[PDB]
DNA sequence: ATCAATATCCACCTGCAGATTCTACCAAAAGTGTATTTGGAAACTGCTCCATCAAAAGGCATGTTCAGCGGAATTCCGCTGAACATGCCTTTTGATGGAGCAGTTTCCAAATACACTTTTGGTAGAATCTGCAGGTGGATATTGAT
DNA sequence: ATCAATATCCACCTGCAGATTCTACCAAAAGTGTATTTGGAAACTGCTCCATCAAAAGGCATGTTCAGCGGAATTCCGCTGAACATGCCTTTTGATGGAGCAGTTTCCAAATACACTTTTGGTAGAATCTGCAGGTGGATATTGAT
């Protein structure tokens, strides 16, 4: 039985940006192995960072710095503008 | 007719680097595989998928040295690539250090 | 032999992919022993991963666990 | 307060992505917006390869993604090929590339 | 601020009973434990949930050694850890 | 009786246990595990201050440095593996010469 | 500040060419190590000044350092890890 | 009659020297300013702890004779005793730093 | 420059392995609402140590001269890989029992959580202890000129 | 080979900075001792999917031929290493003032902890559909020969 996976999540995300175009399964596992490295990247970093600095808490700020630390310059500006952003629209929204 | 030597390996560069199906022959390397685990645990069952997997790492971890080997044996004014030139470049990857 | 039976053919088809246009005579031998210690470290990597779940079956994430501390990360077969 | 992705204007599971933090052991506590924070920068890098993989694809007279044309859009991006600098994408070849040196002389 | 320095010292003197350990050396002896401490705590963690075990035992830890550490070191590595958990297994 | 003399070990298992559990590796962990891993801690500063004490004693010294450390590691097929990827301040590299670069000849 | 980075001058360069068990050297060197030296520096401080932020601190400390080091896959041993 | 060693001999005796020692061997302020200048042009108003400034001297120095030897050996590859940028290059490409 | 031999490109065709679509079951999710707990920011602030200014001096960087030798260019040529046609042996493919990999249920040794009590390793700090760096000289190699 | 200029080796000697030696204090830490909770081993078991196999299938092993690669021998030029004079700026020793790291205490916005409630993503079994991979064909670019 039961295997979560982001490939629902990541065919959404396929047709706000090429809504005619498809995916082969072999490459779906591909965009899988991929969320779930950054995934695991990104988590692992902020852990360190929160350790670092002795707190119990990985919250979005240590998610930033993390991002920052992880990504390379340009993808780095937009991956902040994006998490900024996600965050900004929630926490405005009973 | 012939073609003359390099000629028929540039077609073959063109090709392989199209496509993107394995050079090495499934069962001989299941078989070198199964073999090269016999000596770390008796009794071993390989899911298709691992094997797989194996195949699929250690082809793109070859097709690489062969680029960096091509690159040694270039520095040194070669077109040959020669086992000093894996030799070097395994070197300087940490692989022999 | 079955480290033999990885052939000239397909380590010289590999070095085309690699971009390689003139191949030395001794490169297939020493290709191969190569080969071999990768194998050699990962699959030992792998084995342990399949022990330490107590199973007598090496399965995929076990390559791609082993695969990822060898820093060679694999997509495509799990996790 | 809401689906919580919905709530961030998101596609991804802002749910699950809490859920799998705190089962991974990051650390004692985590924030509400960091889930947010996080699964926005991976939906966002997920478009990314996506939009340029449907270029590689078109480019190609082919409306289905597979490997190649990930392995192909990846590759061909400075800062993507960066980040997964140590990744390898199964069934993606590699890009053609021969060393001029090589070449017949002209 | 705690360190490895008064352990690291008692082992020093089973081994070389009239050597002594400069700060400087001391110092990296006390990265070079908590690094190995991190690496094998991390490899242990990490294998805990491939498993999805919430627990880890000295299993994950002889575990993690086996695939940190070198053929000969790993060994006897193991050998040592296996006879503190027997003998710690016996006493209170 | 602390953990340490039960275990028979001169390194301090109750701090390891300790760390364990502020590291944040497992919602739990038993308490065979800090006396294994106390145990490996302590083989494995003993083979380094084993090899190390050797290096200050070829060099006519009694007090290690780094560069007794530095030596006894690069010196050692394992240890030099085990920190393949590890810069000890102040250690220096091995003596060492290529052939090719020695004068004369035979 | 300015040119600072012909403050590690050919002497020096030279005398690390020597522990890395260089003989003869090439003229061009010295300014294509300065290059490499200068892109090292860059990546290890970024890092470490990112640490220094996160930490809401204005001072670069020793373990800001060594975190960016491990990062960047060059654990330093001898200055707090 | 004046007395003068050939070329290489000298070299050889500091490669023996240097190879002996484990003093860093760049000048400790002009380090310093390098690494305000660095640290300084990418962010202001940042203090350093001697001990951060003498951690990076040690990861710059260990990095540097290490891409040293890794360069000789791409030297003596190509046949020459004498490194060029060309060599410290193909040394970092395959190392996978600019690849 | 002129064929002749091939390899490559491309527009069209289509059968099917794999992608898409529909429908219903359901446990693990994820959201909701309540009650309690607490991490860590804020504000007051001790005190560590960073930036910095001063000053004296020799260890090193700089810049020059000059000649040796390293490396690039070039000609040779021995021999080794590349291309190719010849012929069969090993890999591939679709097919069939059965071994383990998983799904499910039990119950027990062992792991929290909590309340005390005792052992300990950091440490602020005055005080004597000691391995050896750096200076010395002088008997032993190592070079390089002849 | 023999000689002479020089750097190397090294055992002795001693200053001094860094290491070792406690006295007294202690908070947090490691240990002791119930009480309560539960992770995951141990055993039974269905059912995937892995090992084995025979037969349709498609490389690859083999020996000849020679094109061209790469290492050897040679040569000349100019760049780099040694040696040297000179004087700059790094190193060193010290002390000053203050920014800012880091400790201590106060306290609420946010996070944990159930537990009732609604929703959804993953799975299974079935039928329908479609991007495209091999296949064909004939035009044409490329390569090698004369």
């Amino acid at each position: 039985s039961r295997k979560e996976s982001y490939a629902i999540y990541v065919y959404k995300v396929l047709k706000q940006v090429h809504p005619d175009t498809g995916i082969s399964s072999k490459a779906m596992s591909i965009m899988n192995s991929f969320v779930n490295d950054v995934f695991e990247r990104i988590a692992g970093e902020a852990s360190r960072l929160a350790h670092y600095n002795k707190r119990s808490t990985i919250t979005s700020r240590e998610i930033q710095t993390a991002v920052r630390l992880l990504l390379p310059g340009e993808l780095a500006k937009h991956a902040v503008s994006e998490g900024t952003k996600a965050v900004t629209k929630y926490t405005s929204a009973k | 007719h012939r073609y003359r030597p390099g000629t028929v390996a540039l077609r073959e560069i063109r090709r392989y680097q199209k496509s993107t199906e394995l050079l090495i022959r499934k069962l001989p390397f299941q078989r070198l595989v199964r073999e090269i685990a016999q000596d770390f645990k008796t009794d071993l069952r390989f899911q298709s998928s691992a094997v797989m997997a194996l195949q699929e790492a250690s082809e793109a971890y070859l097709v690489a040295l062969f680029e960096d080997t091509n690159l040694c044996a270039i520095h040194a004014k070669r077109v040959a690539i020669m086992p000093k030139d894996i030799q070097l470049a395994r070197r300087i990857r940490g692989e022999r250090a | 032999d079955n480290i033999q039976g990885i052939t000239k053919p397909a380590i010289r088809r590999l070095a085309r992919r690699g971009g390689v246009k003139r191949i030395s005579g001794l490169i297939y031998e020493e290709t191969r022993g190569v080969l071999k210690v990768f194998l050699e470290n990962v699959i030992r990597d792998a084995v342990t991963y399949t022990e330490h779940a107590k199973r007598k079956t090496v399965t995929a994430m076990d390559v791609v666990y082993a695969l990822k501390r060898q820093g060679r990360t694999l997509y495509g077969f799990g996790g | 307060a809401k689906t919580r992705s919905s709530r961030a204007g998101l596609q991804f599971p802002v749910g699950r992505v809490h859920r799998l933090l705190r089962k991974g052991n990051y650390a004692e506590r985590v924030g509400a917006g960091a889930p947010v924070y996080l699964a926005a920068v991976l939906e966002y890098l997920t478009a990314e390869i996506l939009e340029l993989a449907g270029n590689a694809a078109r480019d190609n007279k082919k409306t289905r993604i597979i490997p190649r044309h990930l392995q192909l859009a990846v590759r061909n991006d400075e800062e993507l090929n960066k980040l997964l600098g140590r990744v390898t994408i199964a069934q993606g070849g590699v890009l053609p590339n021969i060393q001029s040196v090589l070449l017949p002389k002209k």
